[PDB]
């Protein structure tokens, strides 16, 4: 009852060996395997498109039938490595194969990863939300029987199981050195928050990582995993066995369409001087006034340029803004507009995401009693924006945690015996209404809310917006509010209001989002004239500090540099200009001097 | 009367059917749809039962009488037609994929109550509103088992679709068998809870709930709170096998009713008539009846030029006494409202007022259930003991009344449930929520006719502020600010009340007299608010006294019960003392 030989498996193995046997051709894969041997790794990365070119039928077989074809490919790879080098092949029991390249339809996202892909190779792209501790897993256990002087072996693989006694009840003692254990980890992948409609429910796919793939992923990392999607033993829980995991750049690029790029270029070249002013005016048309606040929010959206030095320093290019003001002001409305406009922004409150809070957390699953490092809102906001409401109501533990992310942009957690240092570089836009309302211009903003004044130091811009009872200002605000409320759509007959739906100069909000997303890619650089001007302006600000907001210091200098870079991005200029520096300087003057 | 003959009939219907005319051509609607879908990643179609009946009424009769078997035949026919239409598939794609046939009908819906067991295994079409949804899991349809001892294998064991169990053979080692997931074929799977529409609920009756099963692409198309109509096979494990879902993405009356409503609007005292005519059975009401009327009619859910929307609903709070008859008033108003849900802050429901995600142990799987707010979307939510909400409910209600949406979060992804419900809350004595209540008060026409008029006006007329009325309100707002307090949010609340008042009369615009009436109601609320600042004061004087507490505590130090008692004896409210203590802890 044992398969003597298989023709299909032999054919597949020989074909894969021929493919890897790249010597009569460019030799790309032979060089790859040689470099693999030299590097001591044991996972070859294979471009599926090359296999399709060499043999479309073989690639189709591999994609449609994953387990058997990959087993044959691994066999062929091990044979080829042995042929090139026998001792190295003997060093490692098995050599794995990792796929790569374009996948016609198997390239999906967790939302679109339907059950029809079971047993098919898939290329799932998403955001890592939960990770498990690296744990050894026995794949082959060797036992010894002194009574019978007999060594037995057992394989578990995909298949009280742990043998302990001989068939005659003679004790068996394990041979730990001979047995085979491989490191094993489990993670979860979800669709990118930006491109994930709210109507649908969350779609999370589990991923299993083994060997070198174990630690090549962390929570809050946008990763593409190519693997085999299989059903666990029995309703059938489904998991994806990872063949290769690659972290894709979080910045990515605005693919959009050539028409959108042309429109953006035309808009930029139309009036570069006033482009920032027009965007600020159109940022939140429903809100009247607060012009400088809108400009600062736009600067935050565009963000500065992160500088990394040879000494490992990571001077942050993000811009953090805090809004303090009496209730019944557009703070929350401004945050909503930022969410609707920012290319990649995530909302949150002082409490933060339930359980995980704002930053990452360690949670016992409580379904199997297993620890999991779950990413928080701040971590998922990496290289994006986090809009915090009721920032004052943040918990004390979160009050301490936010410090590390604000300072260095990375959150470190060692509690529960779990070590992790997750990237959390994210511009933060927080709004906190003063305690007991009715902000008093006597106490410090710290004493008005309570922040320890260290967070106030961390935030680049702190805008105090008070509900002054000026009849002229009140008339302007009331006129704007009533004009907005009376506004009727271009097509309507003064009839019914918008029907209840089951689905959730001035530039369009979507167009503004696209434009800022395109602009964010630019990497403007300083100019000597701009450097001298900013130095002179900083000296002037220090001088004005003589009279007795927070004092002007080097933090203000870096804030000015970041604002100048952001406004340079607004115009798409590859080099900052005196206009950008002047705009940043006047904005800072307004922020620190009403 | 042969399965093959029926499958041939379905195949010819799908591929040979013609739509249009000589002018527009006799297009093969289903053929083109299948081709387009297969060229894409859809692998499904929409079947018009009207189209099938027009083509061959006998086929529709078969589907109604025997839906499952003829549905399978129709699916196989769809597979064949898709194969022939797309015979030259590219390399790799040549493997043919199954097609899920989804069916729709123009036939009038059927009340969930009118569902006899005789229709079991008979196609039905019922409307409703979903209340809970289940995480999309994977369920096996084709399975294979192996004999652990004999090694015998039984491949492609068809599993009938539905919420059924399995069938393990008795032996070839006895019953024990091992399922081999490698070759097992599975499809998505999703259980939902559908509730009878609040319009059709019998008086004093709990709407009935049914379980719906959606497996293929038809699953994951709906979220709790949606108003939907489902065509499916009535099944009993008691549940429904879903075959087609229609979601009321937009919108959803005899001429005599319209004439009566026009007459009522034309009445000069229509405002007074409605105010007096709502609850004649209760005593001790003066302009609270008018406020409840304005709440029922509600304001206009506007869409600002930027594309955002401003809550058109009006929230009313009744602060005061347990002895008062606000329980009876809430019951009456929820009965009158076209869509009305009445609960308390301690309703004890698993979902609560807002939605909630819970792992059901019965399946150990996440189920998202919609709370009272979401169910009453577009209606009214009466909340007794609103001050006794849960912690999660207290967190949610802020956004629930702010954006009229309930936002649940899973890591990064966030699901949003539409809750455009006007809230009528009752309480005796968190405080931040009080700022978001549009109106706060301290303690003839038949009910059905009132409900019909309310629904008619709400669905037909949405008023707007006239230039004269808006200018009058603007000047009045400036005066109120100068005298002072009033906030811009209060201006928006006044605007919504004025719009509701104008809607009562079914006027496209709002007259300055309507603004004056809205201002009268808001001035009642605001002088009541002055005496509520006396009641609550949570305020220059309050700030000053809090500063006094701060100074006193600094002087004292820089048991807990004794300290609290002393400060309370010093005229300091307990809430103020607790707030000062919390603030100093934060510092
Ligand atoms: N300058 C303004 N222009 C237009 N509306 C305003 C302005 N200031 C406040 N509002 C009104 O305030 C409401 C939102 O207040 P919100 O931001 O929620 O208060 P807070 O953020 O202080 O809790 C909106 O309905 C908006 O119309
Ligand atoms: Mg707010
Ligand atoms: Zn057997």
């Amino acid at each position: 009852t044992v398969v003597l030989d298989d023709v299909e498996l032999r054919e597949a193995q020989r074909d894969y060996l021929d493919f890897l046997d790249d010597e009569e051709d460019q030799g790309i894969y032979q060089s790859k395997v040689r470099e693999l041997i030299s590097d001591n790794q044991y996972r070859l990365i294979v471009n599926v498109n090359d296999l399709r070119r060499k043999n479309e039928k073989r690639a189709n077989r591999l994609l449609n039938n994953a387990f058997e074809e990959l087993v044959a490919f691994q066999r062929a790879l091990k044979d080829f490595v042995a042929s090139i080098d026998a001792t190295y092949a003997k060093q490692y029991e098995e050599f794995y194969v990792g796929l790569e390249g374009s996948f016609g339809s198997k390239h999906v996202s967790p939302r679109t990863l339907t059950s029809c892909f079971l047993s098919c190779v898939v290329c799932v792209e998403g955001i890592v939300t939960k990770c498990s501790l690296v744990r050894p897993k026995v794949v082959r256990s060797v036992h010894y029987c002194p009574a019978t002087k007999k060594t037995i072996e057992r394989r578990y693989s995909d298949l009280s199981v742990y043998p302990t006694k001989d068939e005659e009840n003679n004790p068996l003692e394990t041979e730990y050195g001979l047995s085979v254990y491989k490191d094993h980890q489990t993670i979860t992948i979800q669709e990118m928050p930006e491109k994930a409609p709210a109507g649908q429910l969350p779609r999370s796919v589990d991923v299993i990582l083994d060997d070198d793939l174990v630690d090549k992923a962390k929570p809050g990392d946008r990763v593409q995993v190519v693997g085999t999607y299989r059903c666990l033993p029995g309703t059938f829980r489904t998991v994806l066995i990872a063949c290769n995991v690659k972290q894709m750049s979080k910045d990515a690029q605005p693919s959009f369409s050539a028409e959108d790029i042309a429109k953006i270029k035309k808009f930029s070249k139309t009036r570069s001087k006033d482009i920032f002013d027009q965007l600020a005016k159109s940022l939140a048309p429903s809100i009247h006034g607060h012009d400088y606040v809108k400009k600062a929010i736009l600067c935050l959206l565009l963000g500065g340029v992160e500088r990394d030095l040879e000494n490992g320093s990571h001077i942050r290019g993000d811009i953090n803004i805090l809004l303090i003001g009496d209730p019944s002001v557009a703070k929350s409305q401004l945050l909503r507009y930022v969410l609707c406009t920012a290319p990649r922004a995530i909302p949150t409150t002082g409490r933060g995401s339930s359980g995980v809070g704002l930053t990452a957390a360690v949670t016992t699953d409580q379904e199997t009693g297993e620890r999991r490092l779950e990413a928080g809102a701040m971590v998922l906001a990496d290289r994006g924006v986090v809009c915090i409401d009721e920032f004052d109501k943040m918990s004390d533990m979160d009050r301490t945690a936010i410090h590390e992310v604000m300072e260095q942009g990375r959150v470190t957690i060692a509690k529960a015996g779990i070590h992790a240092r997750l990237n959390a570089r994210c511009s933060v836009l927080a709004a906190a209404n003063p305690v007991y309302g009715r902000y008093d211009q006597y106490k410090t903003p710290m004493e008005n809310i309570g922040l320890q004044d260290s967070l106030l130091s961390r935030f680049d811009l702190l805008f105090i917006m008070l509900d002054q009872m000026d009849p002229e200002q009140d008339r302007e605000i009331s006129d704007h509010v009533l004009r907005m409320h009376r506004y009727r759509a271009p097509g309507e007959q003064d009839g019914d209001a918008m029907p209840l739906g089951s689905a959730v100069k001035m530039v369009s909000a979507a167009f503004m989002k696209k434009y800022i997303h395109v602009a964010k890619i630019i990497k403007p650089v300083l100019t000597q004239e701009s450097a001298t001007y900013i130095a002179e302006e900083y000296s002037r600000l220090r001088s004005q500090d003589s009279m007795s907001t927070s004092p002007v210091t080097a933090r203000t200098l870096e804030t000015l540099i970041r604002l100048a870079t952001a406004h340079a991005k607004a115009r798409m200029s590859k080099t900052v200009d005196l206009q950008d520096a002047e705009e940043a300087v006047e904005l800072v003057q307004y922020a620190y001097f009403k | 009367a042969r399965k093959s003959q029926l499958q041939r009939r379905f195949k010819e219907f799908l591929r040979q059917y013609r739509v249009g005319t000589d002018r527009t051509g006799f297009t093969f609607k289903y053929r083109d749809e299948l081709k387009r879908h297969y060229n894409l990643g859809e692998y499904w179609i929409e079947v018009e039962m009207e189209d099938l009946a027009s083509f061959d009424e006998d086929l529709a009769d078969y589907l109604y009488k025997q839906p499952a078997e003829h549905l399978q035949l129709l699916e196989e026919a769809a597979k064949e037609v898709a194969d022939e239409v797309t015979r030259p598939r590219p390399s790799g794609e040549e493997v043919l994929q199954d097609i899920q046939v989804m069916l729709k009908s123009d036939a009038s819906p059927s009340s969930i109550r009118s569902l006899k067991s005789d229709m079991m295994s008979h196609l039905v079409k019922i409307p409703g509103i979903i209340i809970a949804a289940s995480a999309v899991r994977a369920k096996a349809t084709r399975i294979s088992i192996q004999c652990r001892s004999c090694r015998n294998t039984l491949t492609n064991i068809a599993m009938r679709p539905g919420l059924e169990g399995y069938a393990l053979p008795r032996k070839c080692p006895l019953d024990p068998y091992f399922i081999m997931p490698d070759k097992c074929k599975c499809v998505d799977f999703q259980t939902l809870k559908l509730q009878e529409l609040p319009d059709a609920v019998p008086h004093g009756e709990m709407p009935r709930h049914m379980q719906l099963y959606c497996d293929r692409y038809l699953c994951d198309k709906v979220v709790p709170g949606n108003r939907v109509t489902i065509m499916g096979i009535y099944s009993i494990k008691s549940y429904i096998r879903v075959l087609g879902i229609q979601v009321d993405t937009d919108g959803s009356v005899s001429p005599q009713e319209e004439e009566e409503f026009r007459r009522l609007a034309a009445l000069p005292n229509v405002y007074e008539v409605i105010s007096k005519s709502i609850a004649p059975s209760i005593f001790g009401g003066t302009d609270m009846k008018k406020a409840i009327a304005c709440l029922l009619f509600g304001g206009s859910r506007k869409r600002l030029p930027d594309g955002l929307t401003r809550r058109g609903d009006i929230n009313l709070l009744m602060l005061g006494d347990p002895g008062t008859a606000k329980s009876q008033l809430l019951k009456f108003v929820e009965k009158c409202s076209p869509i009305g849900v009445y609960t308390s802050g301690k309703g004890s429901s698993a979902a609560g007022l807002t939605a909630s995600v819970m792992r059901d142990p019965s399946s150990r799987n996440f189920i998202m259930e919609g709370g009272a707010m979401v169910l009453a979307d577009g209606g009214v939510v009466c909340i007794d003991e609103f001050d006794k909400m849960r912690e999660d409910d207290r967190v949610a209600i802020h956004e629930a009344m702010e954006q009229q949406t309930i936002s649940i979060a899973k890591a990064g992804i966030t699901t949003t449930l539409n809750s455009r419900c006007s809230v009528l809350a009752a309480a005796n004595s968190m405080p931040t929520i009080l700022s978001r209540f549009d109106m706060i008060f301290i303690v003839e026409i038949d009910l059905a006719k009132l409900k019909k008029f309310i629904a008619y006006c709400r669905v037909k007329c949405g008023p707007r502020l006239s230039a004269e009325a808006a200018e009058k309100l603007k000047n009045r707002y400036i005066i109120m600010r100068s005298g002072a307090p009033i906030t811009v949010r209060q201006l928006e609340a006044i605007v919504r009340i004025a719009e509701a008042l104008s809607k009562m009369k079914l006027q496209p615009f709002a007259t300055e007299a309507d603004v004056e009436e809205a201002l009268r109601l808001f001035q009642v609320s605001t002088l009541d608010a002055a005496l509520s600042g006396t009641l609550s004061g949570v305020s220059q004087e309050d700030q000053e006294m809090l500063s006094r507490i701060e100074k006193q505590l600094k002087r004292r130090f820089a048991s807990e019960h004794s300290i609290i008692k002393d400060f309370t004896k010093q005229k300091y409210p307990e809430h103020a003392i607790h707030k000062v203590l919390q603030l100093m802890l934060r510092r």
